[PDB]
């Protein structure tokens, strides 16, 4: 019996009922939930034992739909993943760090908004396809090197600092501007909308205002310009450092080395803020929004 | 004979296993001939002779076709699905009907053409050694035993399992899991309390991690989750280490060649890294030789166990993340969890322990051995829970094993929401826990107002609310009313709440009294 040091409230005047007691609600099935337990355990063997008592056989195929009613099991769906492999990615070609991460590991359709979870699902799937050991061993001989492209798309996208790295450098998932004259006949606050959130991702506010139409208020106008026109991105550019050779141990060549790529990052960076800008005046420019608040 | 039955608890992973027993009502672990309690499942043969345990983990390098490991997943597995990554040192299986199978030299003859003993065989040559150690340690032939296992065997799994136990000439009683064990280990001590807590297990082995939510009420235990894990473990721990050391020897010495290439140096580079892991994992400084790793060069350095963890931090993350992944799948929150244990023999790194600690709020209590004083060993946990539940059920028929492990005696409807109490002052106070299990009756003492006389115990449903971060409670709908006339100044009020089967709710409210029924 738990003792809680907490008062009780008193009994309001003119309050009663039979035996003292009211009854107001009850218990529902919604209120329940139906789960299994493991068969372990002493308190386990005297629930046994009563059930036994009450029941004696089991009835195992009656509860079985029971069971089924609210239970979790591993959910395996390797339809996704079947994807398609057309001419073996260049018929499991392998140079380090120069391909495509997604296509290996069937990524296409997720991209840069995918989880953890269907990656490893995907990485565990295509290891036991595709596994040296496993498989090559039916003259695949070259089969080792998809698996060593597996491998690399693995470490590569495994930890979240270095794969947004990668996705920062080279997503290759993003939509060119529809500056086209041919582009530029359907209607002009949906063909700018797509661009704005596509790029939208590198935000340092996750709630991002998104354009709009015609109809779009003065005060969302206002909003939506000052915050694209202010705007802090973690977008960089290290993956693309260039690489060291191993006989190299001198401090003096790596700090030298260190400070090239440093200021090539910058650089890169800095060009990338100059587009973006570029690309906010472009859309300002076409805008008729504008024009239209003036005129009330 | 049931009445003769000589039993044993067992656990069965992909590194090692372990054996154990009973005595006085307490779990003992069973030290081999090598003396070894966490003896590698590994198999090794050299001129026809059968060796096993830590000779066979040795002789890795004096048998390359003699050497079998890492076959615990494929048991019970078809050959699609067989995964031999860790087995790709050992003998690759070979795909023979549905059932994979091993090539290997076992007979004595050095002419003698080599046996293809299946993945079957050879589970049933590990077992029953395994039982011939535990004989030889009892002084009794054992015949009886429980083997743990994850929650993820397929029934084919366990049929397999339990057909080489037959071959084996051992009769399994129950299957139970390794997170099970892991509890009954801490909650069949003497010292041990029975109470509400959300328990996660962590077993973090060799080759495989697994993280499982449990909520353990009454003394009774209900998973709420699992998440297994083939990613992050000891073997990337290793082989960090290999390629930490791989690259001050290559930069040490110019011109060597890198050991990664050489089967022979990177197994030994495996073993001399687990070596010092483990001596790591006992002292802060650890020492690291290899006496002629290629072309008779020596190697020998030390590292520390901050340079240890500083080079293996991004796992301690994906853990992190692998825990927090565990409980969102689970539905609940660190403030939420009460006891999270720490098991399986990475489980003795201090930094991983207090890394939790770190994470979850010190009302929580993290099981692990640098972090409790109470704590038991995490390799021990699984083998000494099967020894207990081997010592509750030896007495039992096999019928009575068969229906008390069926779903009639294992599925209730839990109730879904909390019951308590509301209290006022000039709250909600759970009586009835969430998530109930089959009927409960529960008991509280609250204080009586200021003066007393007539009081209001209104019993009201209750829901678990986070606010940014600090737990309350909410109240919903109201289950009862009743009053207790005439109550002293100062006095405790005892109330208690039954939720029977037939879902039927009895309440009653007596001063140290008025019972009512909610149909
Ligand atoms: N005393 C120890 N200190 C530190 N690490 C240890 C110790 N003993 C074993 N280990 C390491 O911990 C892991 C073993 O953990 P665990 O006991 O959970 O494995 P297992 O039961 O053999 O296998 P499985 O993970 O398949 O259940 C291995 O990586 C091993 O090298
Ligand atoms: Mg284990």
């Amino acid at each position: 019996a738990t003792v809680v040091s907490l008062p009780l409230p008193t009994l309001p005047e003119g309050w009663a009922a039979e035996k003292d007691f009211k009854a107001i609600g009850k218990l529902t099935q919604e209120g329940s939930s139906m789960r299994t337990l493991e068969p372990v355990g002493p308190h386990f063997l005297a629930h046994a034992r009563r059930v036994r008592h009450k029941r004696t056989f089991s009835e195992d195929d009656r509860i079985q739909a029971q069971a089924k009613a609210k239970k979790i099991e591993q959910d395996s769906d390797s339809d996704i993943s079947e994807e398609e492999d057309p001419m073996l990615l260049a018929r499991d070609a392998k140079d380090w760090k120069t391909q495509d991460h997604y296509k290996v590991l069937g990524l296409s359709k997720y991209r840069w908004r995918a989880t953890e979870d269907q990656i490893k699902r995907a990485h565990r799937k295509k290891v036991l396809k595709h596994h040296p050991d496993k498989k090559a061993a039916a003259g695949r001989a070259d089969d080792d090197n998809f698996f060593k492209c597996i491998q690399k798309a693995a470490e590569i996208l495994l930890d979240p600092v270095k794969r947004r790295q990668f996705d920062s450098v080279d997503e290759e998932a993003d939509i060119p501007p529809p500056t086209k004259k041919q582009l530029a006949k359907g209607n002009y606050y949906e063909l700018w909308g797509k661009v704005f959130e596509n790029e939208a991702r590198f935000s340092k506010i996750q709630p991002v205002p998104g354009f709009g139409n015609e109809n779009s208020t003065r005060e969302e106008v206002e909003a939506f310009y000052n915050f694209w026109y202010n705007f802090d991105s973690w977008r960089s550019f290290e993956y693309l450092d260039e690489d060291v050779p191993d006989d190299n141990e001198n401090r003096d060549q790596k700090r030298h080395m260190e400070r090239k790529n440093a200021n090539a990052r910058k650089k890169k960076k800095a060009e990338d803020n100059a587009r973006l800008r570029k690309l906010v005046e472009e859309a300002q420019a076409g805008d008729e929004r504008i024009k239209r608040f003036r005129q009330e | 004979a049931p009445g003769e039955r000589v039993v044993i608890g067992i656990t069965f992973g992909n590194s090692n296993s372990s054996i154990a027993h009973t005595v006085d009502d307490k779990a003992e672990v069973i030290a081999n001939e090598d003396g070894d309690r966490q003896i590698p499942t590994i198999l090794s043969y050299v001129d026809g002779d059968e060796y096993y345990g830590q000779q066979a983990k040795n002789f890795l390098v004096r048998n390359p076709k003699n050497t079998v490991a890492y076959f615990r997943d494929i048991l019970g597995q078809d050959f699609k699905s067989v995964d031999p990554t860790h087995n790709h040192a050992s003998a690759h299986p070979q795909e023979a009907g549905d059932n994979v199978v091993f090539t290997i030299k076992d007979k004595a003859e050095e002419d003698a053409e080599p046996s293809t003993l299946t993945v079957s065989e050879i589970a049933t040559r590990y077992l029953r050694r395994l039982v011939g150690a535990a004989s030889e340690y009892l002084g009794k032939k054992v015949t009886s035993a429980v083997i743990t296992i994850p929650t993820n065997f397929t029934e084919k799994q366990k049929a397999a399992l339990i057909a080489a136990a037959a071959a084996a000439d051992l009769e399994v009683l129950q299957l139970i899991s390794e997170p099970a064990a892991a509890v009954l280990a801490y909650d069949a001590r003497p010292e041990a309390t029975i109470s509400d807590k959300i328990i996660v297990v962590a077993d973090l082995g060799g080759s495989r991690s697994d993280v499982t939510v449990l909520a353990s009420r009454s003394g009774m235990y209900t998973i709420l989750a699992t998440v297994h894990d083939y990613e992050y473990h000891g073997i990337a721990l290793d082989k960090v280490l290999i390629d930490h050391f791989s690259k001050e020897f290559l930069k040490k010495n110019p011109g060597a060649k890198d050991p990664r290439e050489n089967p022979r140096s990177l197994a030994k580079l495996r073993l001399e890294a687990e070596s010092t892991k483990r001596a790591l994992s006992r002292s802060t400084n650890a020492s690291f030789s290899v006496e002629s790793l290629i072309d008779g060069l020596d190697f020998a350095s030390t590292i520390n166990r901050l340079r240890y963890e500083t080079i293996a931090r991004t796992v301690f993350e994906g853990f992190n993340r692998l825990v927090e992944s565990a409980v969102k799948k689970a539905g609940l929150d660190p403030l939420d969890v009460d006891e999270v244990i720490m098991s399986g023999g990475t489980s003795n790194t201090p930094r991983i322990a207090a890394n939790f600690r770190y994470i979850f709020p010190e009302s929580t209590r993290i099981l692990a051995p640098s972090t409790d004083p109470s704590a038991l060993n995490p390799s021990e946990l699984q083998a000494r829970g099967a020894a207990l539940q081997a010592s509750l059920i030896q007495e039992f028929e096999t019928e009575d094993i068969e229906q008390s492990t069926h779903a009639a005696v294992t599925t209730m409807p839990h109730v879904t929401n909390a019951i308590g109490v509301v209290s006022v002052s000039e709250k909600f106070v759970p009586i009835i826990a969430p998530e109930t299990a089959v009927p409960a009756r529960r008991t509280v003492h609250l204080d009586a107002p200021k003066e007393g006389g007539d009081v209001l115990v209104k019993v009201v449903e209750g829901s678990t609310h986070i606010n940014v971060r600090e737990k309350v409670w909410k109240i919903g709908s109201t289950l009862a009313e009743a009053a207790v006339r005439g109550v002293k100044k100062g006095a405790k009020v005892e109330v208690t709440i039954n939720v029977n089967t037939d879902l039927t709710v009895i309440v009653t409210a007596r001063e140290v009294g008025v019972r009512g029924t909610l149909s």
